[PDB]
RNA sequence: GUGGAGCCUGGGAGUGAGGGCGCGAGCGAUAACGUCCGCGUCCGAGCGCGGGAACAACCGAGACCGCCAGCUAAGGCCCCC
RNA sequence: CGCCUCCUAAAAGGUAACGGAGGCGCCCAAAGGUCCCCUCAGGCGGGACGGAAAUCCGCCGGAGAGCGCAAGGGUAGAAGG
RNA sequence: CGAUCAACGGAUAAAAGUUACCCCGGGGAUAACAGGCUGAUCUCCCCCGAGCGUCCACAGCGGCGGGGAGGUUUGGCACCUCGAUGUCGGCUCGUCGCAUCCUGGGGCUGAAGAAGGUCCCAAGGGUUGGGCUGUUCGCCCAUUAAAGCGGCACGCGAGCUG
RNA sequence: UCCCCCGUGCCCAUAGCGGCGUGGAACCACCCGUUCCCAUUCCGAACACGGAAGUGAAACGCGCCAGCGCCGAUGGUACUGGGCGGGCGACCGCCUGGGAGAGUAGGUCGGUGCGGGGGA
């Protein structure tokens, strides 16, 4: 955390014109905004491989603003497993769920969290084949709260 | 879920609105008798009675054929002589039927 | 039809006229027939009863 | 040339189509016995001047015109409407 | 304004609805030109043939 | 070998087989994984020879997850026979299987363990493949 | 929308062995110039014409007659051509 | 080999094969008419004999019960009792 | 009211077989031969490398699965032929393919030599006489460098046999 | 004209489950009784009648809460009428018109007609 990603406006282009010139139909929005956006493809391979809906992508649109988003959806083309179309949720003070990363001292790698984007961790550490704990017994840094039921088995 | 009191309403008032005529609704409290006559295909009630307009009091029985003769004197004036008898959740008895028996004495056709 | 369950007259029992048909199970209802029943000839309903068809 | 024996099929029966559905649209001017639905059960519901025969047959009361309704959990109702 | 319609390929081996619509347009031999009215309903015929056509508006 | 336990018919009629695969196109389990590129009717037992090809090659150690199941009866008439008198008895049963169908998973293994054990698994199968790592593509679905 | 359109009454039929192809299914073996239906087409009856080496049904196109005139269609433009 | 239900059947109707699965050749004197009333299955907790399941009580429960028998449709605002 | 007229639009009130002693009218609208299409089955060739091979995946092998070729098997289909396309085998007479039996040339070998194994190239020539059976095939005898496999309408009955 | 309640419709869960708060003057309910009308396969529980001491505990009405339910874009995709190609096939691709389902953002603890009682 955190990352940046050119992202440019788009409004009647074809995605199959803008998929074959490379970039990547996508959409930006929130409760207050819904932009068609398009992202350079390889840049935003780059970005999201490492970046992955746990951790913040900057937009920086080419008229200045600079909006953090969560990458909340990536549909595939599922012949050739490639990404046909992303959803950028711009971040607001509001609270938002996210799925966190989990850090171990092994079933779910990330768990579901309702937090502040001010308060958007890196980690959730775990703790010690055949045995497992639940997320009822979890960390839970300042600010975070479980969006699932503990019943839920890591 | 319904209980056989709401089961019982629909049951009646299904019946009685199939065949189209005006609608002598009754309601009866553990105190007060109202009737109004309906229009179901406008939506609208026609004409109105009750014990508690008509500050009425006594036996409860004796005051349903009131309303009953009051509601029909009301009801001719205004043209309207057929109409169909809605005991929604209640028995043809008593109370009910007093004003039922009040309607016809003063004139509507049912 | 079958032979527990047969076919069966209605016979007007004021003037002998068999008047309709239908069938019952003899076995469930042994007794003949007995129901009223409009009568074409007497213009008026009346006692018909099972007679063997 | 050898010829092999073979079995048979238990299947093979199927019943006459019934010629179901609907029979006057919603617009369509109709005279009072029309039929308006042939159905098993209320797939529609008779409403305003159309009855309903004993193989839930629906069919006009006055002539006029086809109406649909469709009343969510109510059900869906067929109307002739009075010309 | 008005539709200039030019038949230019042949009905041949095409649907029966087709040819019908060359003959309401009244096109019956290749490179026949027709005018008619810029009409929707003229225009709906004109597009359901336009694979065996050549249009031009005119006036 | 795999099929259903009960079923509600014994035969069905032959599939189409058209279409990118319904589901099942991402990395789910494992870390690794094994991508249908044609489709194709996978049978029991090309998915049993493929199970154990990797087993062996894991000298019982990994896990293997099978994603397909062969739930489609498929019939055949005995040898010979001229054509009708109904259809054939059930010989067997195949998984539909389209482009893009994560078919086997693997993972507990190194990475050279699991490439080359889905290396052996497509050859028993009919069907081109293609090996996948689990990517953040996977883990957003 | 005036068309070898449509509706009504009546006279005369012939047909009730189809076939190929495209698409959609079943049967077959995700076989057959295979079989069986559905929508469409063509041959049938256009074994008349151009293309496809030759070739009913693939592509082009619906031949009233004549011309030692012109433009195009599929397909072609090194020679046979 | 006639009849019914479902699929095949390509979201009107219809649609074939020695295609995939079942059923009918009865029954009911109420299991028919009408009026009035009532509402299931199952889950859990409680209760002598008493059990998975008899009958009883509470709570939850929109219909997954029932509607003589195949299947489908329909249905408690009843077609069920 | 009397129908398992159930072959259920129900020929009579009333009805089963056989014909290699067979006949006629028709059909290549429909089977048997051969061809054709197809290639499940058949023959042959590959991919994978689990195991075998003391050791050693690959000298020789190749679990489970996967991909093809050919068109000599059995068939599927029913397209020319039922105003006839003679149908097994043999004999005679050839001719062709090569996935080669021998002879010639090679590589690898778990090739010391000799002798083999396996694969590659190669169709010029060669590829025996008998016993049994109608036989094709096959088994047997005695040899051999070898005693190949298949196509030609299961090559060849206006050439013979029967 | 506006607020509350009662009755009766309409939209057919954005209207529901659950949690909580709240209301008795009026209205409604429970309630007090079971002589009378009428009623229980037993039971005044229900249905019904005669009442008015009490209570809003239950029910109902009105609010607040998004845990469940329910609704749900935009964008992209699948598919597809019509028009064209590709592959031995299984099957794929282009143009033009149409365009889901799932899911994401998000929304919702109802809205409204008619009559009656009350209130300002
Ligand atoms: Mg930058
Ligand atoms: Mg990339
Ligand atoms: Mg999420
Ligand atoms: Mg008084
Ligand atoms: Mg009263
Ligand atoms: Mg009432
Ligand atoms: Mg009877
Ligand atoms: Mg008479
Ligand atoms: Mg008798
Ligand atoms: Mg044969
Ligand atoms: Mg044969
Ligand atoms: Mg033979
Ligand atoms: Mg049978
Ligand atoms: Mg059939
Ligand atoms: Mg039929
Ligand atoms: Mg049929
Ligand atoms: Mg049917
Ligand atoms: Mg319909
Ligand atoms: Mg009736
Ligand atoms: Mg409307
Ligand atoms: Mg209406
Ligand atoms: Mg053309
Ligand atoms: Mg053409
Ligand atoms: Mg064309
Ligand atoms: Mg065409
Ligand atoms: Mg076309
Ligand atoms: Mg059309
Ligand atoms: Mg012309
Ligand atoms: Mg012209
Ligand atoms: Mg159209
Ligand atoms: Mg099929
Ligand atoms: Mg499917
Ligand atoms: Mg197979
Ligand atoms: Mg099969
Ligand atoms: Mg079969
Ligand atoms: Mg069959
Ligand atoms: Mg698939
Ligand atoms: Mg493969
Ligand atoms: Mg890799
Ligand atoms: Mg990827
Ligand atoms: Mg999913
Ligand atoms: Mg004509
Ligand atoms: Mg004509
Ligand atoms: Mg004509
Ligand atoms: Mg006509
Ligand atoms: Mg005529
Ligand atoms: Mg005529
Ligand atoms: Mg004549
Ligand atoms: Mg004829
Ligand atoms: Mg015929
Ligand atoms: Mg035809
Ligand atoms: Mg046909
Ligand atoms: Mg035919
Ligand atoms: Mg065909
Ligand atoms: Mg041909
Ligand atoms: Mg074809
Ligand atoms: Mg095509
Ligand atoms: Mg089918
Ligand atoms: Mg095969
Ligand atoms: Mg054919
Ligand atoms: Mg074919
Ligand atoms: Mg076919
Ligand atoms: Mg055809
Ligand atoms: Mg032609
Ligand atoms: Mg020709
Ligand atoms: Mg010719
Ligand atoms: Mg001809
Ligand atoms: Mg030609
Ligand atoms: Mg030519
Ligand atoms: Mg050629
Ligand atoms: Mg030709
Ligand atoms: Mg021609
Ligand atoms: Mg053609
Ligand atoms: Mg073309
Ligand atoms: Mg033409
Ligand atoms: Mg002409
Ligand atoms: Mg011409
Ligand atoms: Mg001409
Ligand atoms: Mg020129
Ligand atoms: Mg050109
Ligand atoms: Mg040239
Ligand atoms: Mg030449
Ligand atoms: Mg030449
Ligand atoms: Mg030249
Ligand atoms: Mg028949
Ligand atoms: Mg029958
Ligand atoms: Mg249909
Ligand atoms: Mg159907
Ligand atoms: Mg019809
Ligand atoms: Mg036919
Ligand atoms: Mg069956
Ligand atoms: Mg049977
Ligand atoms: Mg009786
Ligand atoms: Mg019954
Ligand atoms: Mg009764
Ligand atoms: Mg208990
Ligand atoms: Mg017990
Ligand atoms: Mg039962
Ligand atoms: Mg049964
Ligand atoms: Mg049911
Ligand atoms: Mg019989
Ligand atoms: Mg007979
Ligand atoms: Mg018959
Ligand atoms: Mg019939
Ligand atoms: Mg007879
Ligand atoms: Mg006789
Ligand atoms: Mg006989
Ligand atoms: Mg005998
Ligand atoms: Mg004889
Ligand atoms: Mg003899
Ligand atoms: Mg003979
Ligand atoms: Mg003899
Ligand atoms: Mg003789
Ligand atoms: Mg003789
Ligand atoms: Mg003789
Ligand atoms: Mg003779
Ligand atoms: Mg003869
Ligand atoms: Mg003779
Ligand atoms: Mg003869
Ligand atoms: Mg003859
Ligand atoms: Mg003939
Ligand atoms: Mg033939
Ligand atoms: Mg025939
Ligand atoms: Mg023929
Ligand atoms: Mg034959
Ligand atoms: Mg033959
Ligand atoms: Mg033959
Ligand atoms: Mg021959
Ligand atoms: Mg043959
Ligand atoms: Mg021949
Ligand atoms: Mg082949
Ligand atoms: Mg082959
Ligand atoms: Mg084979
Ligand atoms: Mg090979
Ligand atoms: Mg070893
Ligand atoms: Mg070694
Ligand atoms: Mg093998
Ligand atoms: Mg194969
Ligand atoms: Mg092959
Ligand atoms: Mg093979
Ligand atoms: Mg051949
Ligand atoms: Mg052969
Ligand atoms: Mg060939
Ligand atoms: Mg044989
Ligand atoms: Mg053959
Ligand atoms: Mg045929
Ligand atoms: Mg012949
Ligand atoms: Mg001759
Ligand atoms: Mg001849
Ligand atoms: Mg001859
Ligand atoms: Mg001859
Ligand atoms: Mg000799
Ligand atoms: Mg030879
Ligand atoms: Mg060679
Ligand atoms: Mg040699
Ligand atoms: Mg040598
Ligand atoms: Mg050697
Ligand atoms: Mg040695
Ligand atoms: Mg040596
Ligand atoms: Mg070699
Ligand atoms: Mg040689
Ligand atoms: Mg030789
Ligand atoms: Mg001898
Ligand atoms: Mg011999
Ligand atoms: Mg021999
Ligand atoms: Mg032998
Ligand atoms: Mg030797
Ligand atoms: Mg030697
Ligand atoms: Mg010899
Ligand atoms: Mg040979
Ligand atoms: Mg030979
Ligand atoms: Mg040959
Ligand atoms: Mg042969
Ligand atoms: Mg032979
Ligand atoms: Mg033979
Ligand atoms: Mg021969
Ligand atoms: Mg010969
Ligand atoms: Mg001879
Ligand atoms: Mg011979
Ligand atoms: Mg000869
Ligand atoms: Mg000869
Ligand atoms: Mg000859
Ligand atoms: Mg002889
Ligand atoms: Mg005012
Ligand atoms: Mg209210
Ligand atoms: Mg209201
Ligand atoms: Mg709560
Ligand atoms: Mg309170
Ligand atoms: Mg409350
Ligand atoms: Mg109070
Ligand atoms: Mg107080
Ligand atoms: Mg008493
Ligand atoms: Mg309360
Ligand atoms: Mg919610
Ligand atoms: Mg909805
Ligand atoms: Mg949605
Ligand atoms: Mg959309
Ligand atoms: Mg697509
Ligand atoms: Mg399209
Ligand atoms: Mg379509
Ligand atoms: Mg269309
Ligand atoms: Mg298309
Ligand atoms: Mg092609
Ligand atoms: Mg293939
Ligand atoms: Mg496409
Ligand atoms: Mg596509
Ligand atoms: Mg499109
Ligand atoms: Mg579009
Ligand atoms: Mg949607
Ligand atoms: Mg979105
Ligand atoms: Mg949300
Ligand atoms: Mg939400
Ligand atoms: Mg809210
Ligand atoms: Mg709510
Ligand atoms: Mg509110
Ligand atoms: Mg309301
Ligand atoms: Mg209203
Ligand atoms: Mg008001
Ligand atoms: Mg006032
Ligand atoms: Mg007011
Ligand atoms: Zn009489």
């Amino acid at each position: 955390m955190e990352y940046r990603l050119k992202a440019y406006y788009r409004e009647g282009e074809k995605p199959s014109a803008l998929r074959r010139a490379g970039k990547l139909p996508g959409v930006m929005y929130n409760r207050h905004l819904n932009r068609k956006v398009y992202v350079d493809l390889v840049e935003f391979d780059k970005v999201f491989r490492q970046a992955s809906i746990h951790h913040v992508i900057v937009l920086e649109l080419p008229d200045g603003q600079s909006l953090p988003t969560l990458v909340r959806q990536v549909n595939l083309d599922k012949r050739r497993r490639r990404p046909e179309h992303v959803d950028f949720f711009v971040l607001s003070d509001e609270p938002v769920e996210m799925y966190v990363p989990l850090r171990f001292v092994e079933i779910h790698r990330d768990i579901l969290v309702k937090v502040s984007p001010r308060n958007i961790p890196e980690f959730i550490e775990v703790d010690v084949i055949g045995d497992s704990l639940h997320a009822s017994d979890l960390k839970l840094p300042p600010g975070v709260e479980l969006a699932v039921s503990p019943e839920e088995t890591i | 879920r319904l209980t056989a009191y709401e089961r019982r309403k629909f049951r009646v008032r299904n019946r009685i609105k199939r065949t189209g005529r005006l609608r002598l609704s009754v309601f009866r409290s553990l105190k007060h008798i109202y009737a109004q006559i309906i229009d179901d295909e406008k939506g609208v009630t026609l004409v109105s009675a009750s014990s508690l307009a008509l500050k009425l009091k006594g036996n409860k029985t004796e005051v349903a054929r009131q309303v009953g003769r009051a509601l029909a004197e009301k009801a001719l004036a205004l043209g309207i002589k057929q109409v169909a008898f809605d005991r929604g959740p209640y028995k043809y008895h008593g109370r009910v039927k007093a004003l039922a028996e009040g309607a016809r004495e003063g004139g509507l056709e049912f | 039809a079958s032979e527990v369950r047969i076919k069966l007259l209605l016979e007007c029992t004021e003037c002998k006229r068999r008047n309709y048909a239908t069938e019952k199970n003899k076995r469930n209802t042994p007794n003949k027939l007995e129901l009223r029943k409009y009568c074409p000839w007497c213009r008026k309903h009346t006692v018909h009863r099972e007679v063997k068809i | 040339a050898h010829k092999k024996g073979l079995g048979s099929t238990r299947n093979g029966r199927d019943s006459q189509a019934k010629r179901l559905g609907v029979k006057r649209y919603e617009g369509q001017v109709v005279r009072a016995g029309n039929i308006l639905v042939r159905q098993r059960g209320t797939r529609f519901k008779p409403g305003k001047n159309v009855g309903m025969g004993r193989d839930f047959t629906l069919f006009a009361l006055v002539d006029g015109v086809v109406e649909f309704q469709d009343r969510g959990r109510l059900g869906r109702y067929v109307h002739v409407r009075p010309l | 304004p008005r539709l200039k319609v030019k038949l230019v390929k042949s009905p041949i081996g095409y649907p029966k609805d087709q040819k019908a619509a060359l003959k309401a347009l009244g096109l019956r031999r290749l490179q026949q030109e027709r005018v008619l009215e810029d009409t929707p309903a003229i225009r709906g015929n004109v597009e359901k043939v336009a694979h065996l056509v050549r249009v031009e508006v005119v006036e | 070998m795999l099929m259903p336990r009960r079923m509600k018919y014994r035969k069905q009629q032959r599939g189409r087989l058209k279409g990118a695969t319904k589901g099942g196109d991402y990395v789910a389990f494992g870390d690794y994984g094994l991508v249908a590129l044609e489709p194709a009717w996978i049978t029991a037992q090309q998915i049993e020879a493929a199970r154990v090809a990797m087993v062996r090659h894991f000298r019982r150690g990994g896990k293997i997850f099978i994603r397909i199941f062969p739930d489609k009866p498929y019939t055949k008439k005995p040898l010979e026979v001229r054509m009708g008198k109904g259809k054939g008895n059930v010989e067997g049963y195949v998984a539909v299987v389209k482009p893009g169908r994560v078919m086997f998973e693997v993972a507990g293994v190194t990475e050279e363990q699991a490439m080359e054990a889905l290396r052996i698994a497509g050859h028993k199968l009919p069907i081109k493949t293609k090996i996948v790592r689990r990517d953040a593509y996977d883990e957003a679905q």
